[PDB]
């Protein structure tokens, strides 16, 4: 499949805030949860 | 008529990378701490 | 103008696409449950405390992932993008069936979740057997909002079921046949047919299930004159038939991923094909009660199931000999969705070399419930139906966006997603072996080393799926586009172009007999 | 520029030795010099140079058969970026032993699994092939 | 025949063959089958 | 079918004397997805088709994919240019090392 | 011309091989994480009583 | 002098022949290997060890530790 | 019972477990050909630049396509219906055993003379004594005599249970209101280490089975004296 040149190419720098956003928007609320279990078994 | 072309027949705006990272980040995420709040509230009961 | 377009949507390709969306995120939701359940067997003790909210953990991972990961995605949102532009028919035979289809999916999905809210919970595992899902084990609201999210995703996939086999058996050219089809039409055609054929039996379980919960039958009452064996009769007559269900289409998926980055022309052996997925789908409800070699059958009854086992395990390797047969002395183009289908041929043969193995009941007396049997389905499951559904999905994102993925970045993904799968079911056959049973929360410590080597592939295979998701919104933060597409002429969904307009086919195809 | 909305319905030049004659040309619109080299063309290639020769298949061809297999080298980029991200997988890993995983149990500290192997080798567990059968019962040793 | 300036032909131009070959059939003169060569003519008039 | 009448039947079929590109193209395209290194005459033919039409550079790929349709053994190329050599100093057609295509 | 993987590739082989080797022989052997190895050879037996 | 000529047509039929002549002789090779150190001898393995087996002397040392709870 | 980085089965001890051990690895053996053949076919076959991409006879190798892996599963099926049919003899079996699993425990009836009974429950991980095994030992290990044909009816209270001994080759489901038989004999004394393999509840993992088989004299003596 062709492709053609990107119409509004990015660059690396936004493509590391990019995969940065992605593991911090993924790992606060699962990480902040699995960080105090025996704090929800009334510690 | 509805649009037609590329990045038109999809239920979002496309036309900005920001707010649309920023969507789909918020999306899976909430996909992803749904069942996390679960066994928080399931051990928060008893 | 918003809920017109896609709330009220009569065209098949909206439908697949919120297909789309919906099995991601679902498919999401069942990656976080398989993270936690990892994380409980991670370490030795427990993070989470007692083995009912991990039986809960994983009952819901089951359910999502097979009902709403697999199933939408690959039947659904696969078939309505692809068949109507395949046979080259403007729509689906009855849109608002399937529009139905897809809004009775999030309810289903919502009662699973209350199903799990609620302060009971269905740990009773995916096979929901009687007196665990009782009204004493489990005297609760879970077990019913469960049979009823099973209700809610049987009705949805009986529609989608008669409205494909409806729009494939009569919207097609009056001249072509039946066999001039492409082959995933075939394997969606005989998807849809087993889905009609087999989910009313666990549709008529779980009425008698729930009649026996909450109207004071005795269906599997031992008490009363019952058993639960005839629940696990009716259940396991749904249950290989389901799991042949959601291999087919990525057989298909697979079949046109090899013919197209091959260069070949047609598939080799294309009769061997359609032959061989009527073979499996017609083969596939006479051989349930190999899930239940230890009830305690006749010798005589096993013997006979053992037997159905090896004369399915035929046609399936005509298949996968076929596909290696159209790999030669062709110009194979290093795809991604090559990667992705080189990797669905080795781990799905693996797969299915263990479950011949769990095949002969002999050994399935030792092997039964054990860990071995987890690998046998994990190497199939999220191996072979990932492995086609991200080829598929590498393999069309063109067709459904309107631009190209990056192929480095798609190549890094399989690479990382290969080694966390395979880092995360290779000892699982060693623990399988050495004897830790299934939905077990805590082992003993002889089990440990090979645990906590699997607890590390999994957060692998996380990476994997978060890459994945920056590379979609990598295509959106590129925005190139297709001028063009090589062996356009046999592929008829590719004539259109990327993405192809709301009204296709209006003038309809062109093919002659006389 | 930008070409209309027919970009799919005309042919298009195709590059890949699975079809070493394309059915479009890659250059449709010419230049005067061009148009002058097509004029002589109807001649005999004996008056041809070596320039009008590789301009006339780069007018044609985008790409000779030496170009297109050439080995690149992405590979070992792609392998590079798995690396990376199996590394950042390993320090979440780090992060969960160190503060979602709480302690082991009591069963695994030096006294309690020597006194658990003295139970092993005592009961001969599995004296076969696997554990008891890799010790000396006279030496009271292990096996070398 | 056609309402459009073109229309989808798909070929199958040997009997007990399996693929059809799909190709865009434009206005003015014959195209041909891109493997056999049998000619199509697009005639635009219908309705 | 065997040798002699594939080889007389794409000869005589090359040799059409109201050639044009489009079956010259297929001919072409359906001869390489062949089993088969082609035979030195079919090759002849297919040189002065080109000639006949005036076309050149469909020639310089007709030798090119000679060249990289042997695959890895290097005996047939050198074997069909010593062959052809008549035909390559007859039109004026340059081969495609000499004419730097196969220098990356 | 001088592509993007012809030296960024080696430079990238060698920074995610280094990497990923340091991090994992990090985490499998100074975080303190058991491995229960085999006791073979290894442990002397402690008489219980 | 000049060259002769070479085999022009099929080499990709008589390397699929002389790699599946490769083929069954390398899996039969692999299959060969993992029974010649595994199954082979596990099964001597068993034979010495059951063909010299006292059962009185074994139960006797595991005995002698107080293990069971029905021998004293 | 497991030992740490255990790749294979636990080794044997009836005579079942040893044919289902050489079983076990005719298969494997049979496993490992398949793939070598499909790993060195697919590393093989996209490793060359010789191309093919023509119309090719559709049906020329199908005879033996198909018999070959008809003949291998044939050649797997026929051990696999063997040792199938050598777990239902003619037993005449020396003792009879009924085990009744309740909730979330095992319960155990001697009671073909002298009617004998009692509860195994797991020894807690904080009331170990030194140098046992975690989740793994029982209050009242269940005592058997060893080389004898012993019957052992398996039933539940309740609910689905699986009463499992590996080492011995043994599984049966546990189902209420129904008798499954299994027979277990021996060639060694000792203790072999179980546990259950159908989904229970919230202690599914902690309920054990601990077999401990000794001679017939020593079992005679506690028989006498757990009555
Ligand atoms: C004013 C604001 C701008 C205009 C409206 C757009 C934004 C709001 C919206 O309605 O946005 C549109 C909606 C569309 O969603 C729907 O229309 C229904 C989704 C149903 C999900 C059900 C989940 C379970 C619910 C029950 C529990 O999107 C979402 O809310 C989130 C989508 C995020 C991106 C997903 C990318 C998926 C990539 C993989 C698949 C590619 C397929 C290509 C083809
Ligand atoms: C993708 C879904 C999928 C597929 C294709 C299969 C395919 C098969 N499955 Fe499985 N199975 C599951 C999903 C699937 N299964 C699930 C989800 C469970 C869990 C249910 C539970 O909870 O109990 C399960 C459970 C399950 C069990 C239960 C074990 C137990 O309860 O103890 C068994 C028993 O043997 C079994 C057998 C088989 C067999 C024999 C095949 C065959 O179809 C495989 C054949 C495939 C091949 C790829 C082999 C062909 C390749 C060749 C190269 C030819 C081989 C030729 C020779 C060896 C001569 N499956
Ligand atoms: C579709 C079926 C499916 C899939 C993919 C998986 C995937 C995984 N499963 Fe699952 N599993 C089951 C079905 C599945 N499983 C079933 C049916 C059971 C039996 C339950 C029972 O006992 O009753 C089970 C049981 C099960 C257990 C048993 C727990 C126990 O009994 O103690 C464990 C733990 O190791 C486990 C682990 C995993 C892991 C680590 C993965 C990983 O592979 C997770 C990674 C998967 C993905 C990342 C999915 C890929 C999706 C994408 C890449 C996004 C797609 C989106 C787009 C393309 C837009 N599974
Ligand atoms: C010892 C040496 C090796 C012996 C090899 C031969 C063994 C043959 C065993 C055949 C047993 C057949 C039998 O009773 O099947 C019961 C089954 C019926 O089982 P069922 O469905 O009634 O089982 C339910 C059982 N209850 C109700 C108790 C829960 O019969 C059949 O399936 C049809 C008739 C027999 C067909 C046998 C074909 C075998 C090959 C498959 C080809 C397809
Ligand atoms: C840090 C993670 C983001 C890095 C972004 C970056 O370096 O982008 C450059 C390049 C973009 O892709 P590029 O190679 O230019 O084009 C594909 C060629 N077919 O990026 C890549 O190719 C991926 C390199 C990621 C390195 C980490
Ligand atoms: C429970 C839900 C039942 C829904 C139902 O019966 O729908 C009937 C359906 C509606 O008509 P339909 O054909 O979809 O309209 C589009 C083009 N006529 O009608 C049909 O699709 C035709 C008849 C199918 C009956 C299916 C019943 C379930
Ligand atoms: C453990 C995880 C392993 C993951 C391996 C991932 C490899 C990714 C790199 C890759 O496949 O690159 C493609 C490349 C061929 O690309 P190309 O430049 O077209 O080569 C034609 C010859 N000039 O190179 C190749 O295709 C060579 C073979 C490497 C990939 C094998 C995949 C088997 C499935
Ligand atoms: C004599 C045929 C035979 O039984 O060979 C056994 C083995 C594999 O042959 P197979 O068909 O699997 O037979 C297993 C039968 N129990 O075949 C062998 O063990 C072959 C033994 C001879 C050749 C050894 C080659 C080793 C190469 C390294
Ligand atoms: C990939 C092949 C298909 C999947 C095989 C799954 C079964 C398996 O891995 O079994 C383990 C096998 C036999 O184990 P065993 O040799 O008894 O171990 C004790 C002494 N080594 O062990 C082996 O075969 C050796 C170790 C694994 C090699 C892979
Ligand atoms: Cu009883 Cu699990
Ligand atoms: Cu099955
Ligand atoms: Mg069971
Ligand atoms: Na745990
Ligand atoms: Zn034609």
């Amino acid at each position: 499949v062709s492709a053609k040149p990107a119409k509004t190419p990015t660059s690396a720098v936004e493509q590391a805030v990019g995969i940065s956003a992605i593991v911090v928007g993924f790992m606060v609320p699962a990480g902040w949860v699995l960080a105090h279990l025996e704090s929800y078994k009334k510690s | 008529h509805y649009e037609e072309g590329p990045g038109k027949n999809l239920p979002f705006s496309v036309e900005n990378k920001w707010r649309l990272l920023a969507m789909m980040t918020v999306y899976f995420g909430s996909g992803f701490a749904a069942p996390f709040f679960i066994v928080r509230h399931q051990l928060l009961k008893k | 103008m918003f809920i017109n377009r896609w709330l009220f949507s009569t065209n098949h390709k909206d439908i697949g696409t919120l297909y789309l969306l919906f099995g991601a995120w679902a498919g999401m939701v069942g990656t976080a449950l398989s993270i936690l359940i990892r994380a409980e067997l991670g370490q030795p003790g427990a993070l989470l405390g007692d083995d009912q909210i991990y039986n809960v953990i994983v009952t819901a991972h089951a359910f999502v992932m097979i009902f709403f990961m697999v199933m939408p995605m690959m039947i659904g949102g696969f078939g309505n993008w692809l068949v109507p532009l395949m046979i080259g028919a403007p729509d689906m035979a009855f849109p608002r069936m399937n529009n139905m289809s897809f809004w009775l999916l999030p309810p289903s999905f919502l009662l699973l979740l209350a199903s799990s809210m609620v302060e009971a919970g269905a740990g009773t595992g995916w096979t929901v057997y009687p007196p665990l899902a009782g009204n004493l084990a489990h005297a609760g609201a879970s077990v019913d909002l469960t049979i009823f999210s099973l209700h809610l995703a049987g009705v949805s996939s009986i529609l989608g079921a008669i409205n494909f086999i409806t729009t494939i058996i009569n919207m097609k050219p009056p001249a072509m046949t039946q066999y001039q089809t492409p082959l995933f039409v075939w394997s969606v055609l005989i998807t849809a047919v087993l889905l009609l054929l087999s989910l009313p039996v666990l549709a008529a379980g779980i009425t008698m299930l729930l009649t026996d919960r909450n109207l004071n039958t005795t269906f599997f009452d031992p008490a009363g004159g019952g058993d639960p064996i005839l629940y696990q009769h009716l259940f396991w007559f749904f249950g290989h038939p389901e799991v042949y269900i959601l291999i087919l289409p990525g057989f298909g998926i697979i079949s046109h991923v090899v013919t197209y980055y091959s260069g070949k022309k047609e598939p080799f052996g294309y009769m061997g094909m359609v032959w061989a997925m009527m073979s499996i789908g017609f083969l596939g409800f006479i051989v349930w009660a190999h899930h239940m070699f230890t009830v305690g059958l006749d010798v005589d009854t096993r013997a006979y199931f053992t037997s159905a086992t090896m004369i399915i395990a035929i046609p399936t390797g005509v298949k996968v000999f076929s596909w290696l047969a159209t790999l030669h002395g062709g110009n194979i183009k290093w795809s991604p969705a090559m990667l992705w289908a080189l990797g669905f041929i080795f781990l799905f043969t693996v797969g299915g070399l263990t479950g011949i193995v769990l095949s002969n009941s002999s050994l399935d007396i030792v092997l039964h419930d054990t860990y071995y049997v987890v690998a046998h389905f994990h190497y199939v499951l999220s191996m072979g139906a990932v492995f086609a559904i991200m080829a598929g999905f590498v393999h069309w994102f063109p067709l459904f966006s309107g631009f190209t993925l990056d192929d480095t970045w798609a190549k890094a993904h399989f690479a990382i997603m290969f080694v966390g799968v395979n880092m995360t079911f290779f000892p699982q056959h060693f623990l399988g072996l050495s004897g830790m049973p299934r939905r077990y929360s805590d082992y003993p410590d002889a089990y440990t080393t090979w645990n906590t080597v699997s607890s590390m592939g999994s957060f692998i295979s996380l990476t994997a799926v978060l890459i994945m998701i920056f590379m979609i919104w990598e295509a959106f933060a590129s925005k190139r586009e297709v001028m063009s597409v090589s062996y356009a002429s046999t592929n008829l969904e590719w004539l259109h172009g990327c993405p192809p307009p709301y009204h296709t086919f209006e003038e309809p195809t062109y093919v002659k007999v006389k | 520029s930008v070409v209309k909305s027919e970009d799919y319905a005309f042919p298009t030049y195709a590059d890949r030795r699975d079809y070493p004659l394309p059915d479009v040309a890659h250059v449709t619109m010419l230049s005067a010099s061009q148009k002058a080299l097509k004029e002589k063309e109807k001649a005999d290639w004996s008056s041809l140079s070596r320039d009008e020769k590789v301009q006339l298949y780069r007018i044609q061809f985008n790409e000779s058969f030496a170009e297109m297999n050439r080995g690149t080298n992405e590979w070992k980029t792609v392998v590079g970026m798995a690396m990376f991200f199996i590394g950042f997988t390993a320090l979440v890993l780090i992060w969960e032993k160190s503060y979602v995983y709480g302690p082991i149990p009591h069963t695994f500290d030096r006294d309690w699994v020597a006194m658990q192997t003295k139970r092993m080798l005592d009961m001969k567990a599995n004296p076969i092939q696997g554990f008891s059968a890799k010790w000396d019962y006279d030496k009271n040793e292990w096996k070398k | 025949p056609s309402i459009s300036n073109k229309r989808i032909v798909g070929c199958i131009c040997e009997e007990d063959n399996c693929t059809v070959i799909w190709f865009w059939l434009h206005k003015g003169e014959s195209q041909r089958c891109p493997n056999c060569g049998t000619h199509y003519k697009l005639v635009p008039h219908q309705m | 079918e065997t040798d002699e009448e594939f080889d007389a039947r794409w000869v005589t079929y090359f040799n059409k004397p109201d050639i044009d590109a489009w079956e010259l193209r297929k001919g072409m395209n359906t001869l390489v997805g062949y089993d088969l290194v082609p035979e030195p005459k079919i090759i002849d033919a297919a040189l002065r088709a080109c000639r006949r039409l005036n076309d050149f550079a469909s020639a310089v790929r007709i030798l090119e994919v000679v060249k990289d349709k042997a695959g890895p053994h290097k005996e047939i190329y050198p074997y069909v240019i010593q062959e052809l050599r008549p035909t390559l100093n007859e039109l004026g057609i340059s081969t495609p090392e000499e004419l730097g295509l196969d220098k990356v | 011309a001088p592509s993007f993987h012809d030296k960024y590739g080696n430079a990238i082989l060698a920074g995610g091989a280094i990497f990923c080797v340091s991090t994992w022989t990090y985490t499998a052997t100074q975080i303190g994480i058991e491995w229960n190895m085999s006791p073979v050879g290894r442990v002397t037996p402690k008489e219980w009583r | 002098a000049l060259l002769p000529k070479p085999q022009m047509r099929g080499l990709l039929a008589k390397r699929l022949r002389v790699h599946i002549a490769g083929a069954f002789i390398v899996a039969l090779g692999v299959a060969a290997a993992y029974k010649f150190g595994v199954a082979e001898p596990r099964k001597k393995a068993y034979a010495e060890f059951y063909r010299n087996y006292d059962s009185m002397k074994d139960f006797e040392e595991m005995r002698k530790a107080g293990i069971f709870q029905s021998a004293k | 019972m497991a030992y740490p980085f255990q790749l294979g089965l636990q080794d044997a001890t009836s005579p079942i477990m040893e044919e289902l051990m050489n079983f076990h690895d005719h298969t494997l053996m049979i496993v490992f050909l398949i793939s070598s053949l499909v790993l060195y076919i697919i590393s093989l076959m996209l490793t060359t630049k010789l191309t093919h991409t023509s119309t090719m006879d559709a049906q020329e190798v199908e005879t033996i396509w198909t018999i070959l892996p008809a003949v291998i599963l044939i050649m797997i099926a026929l051990p696999s219906l063997r040792i199938l049919y050598m777990m239902d003899e003619i037993n005449n079996p020396v003792l009879t055993v009924k085990t009744m699993g309740h909730q979330w425990y095992w319960s155990y009836e001697y009671t073909d003379y002298e009617d004998l009974c009692f509860d195994s429950y797991m020894i807690p991980t904080n009331d170990l004594k030194p140098g046992e095994l975690r989740l793994l030992e029982v209050d009242n290990r269940v005592v058997l005599p060893m080389e004898l044909p012993i019957r052992m009816l398996i039933s539940s209270e309740d609910v689905l249970h699986s009463w499992a001994v590996p080492s011995l080759g043994l599984k049966t489901d546990a189902i209420p209101g129904r008798l499954n038989q299994a027979t277990v004999t021996s060639n060694r004394p000792g203790l072999f280490y179980g546990q259950c393999s159908e989904i229970c509840g919230s202690n599914h993992s902690f309920m054990p089975i601990v077999l401990e088989m000794v001679p017939l004299k020593y079992f005679e003596n506690w028989s006498a004296s757990m009555i």
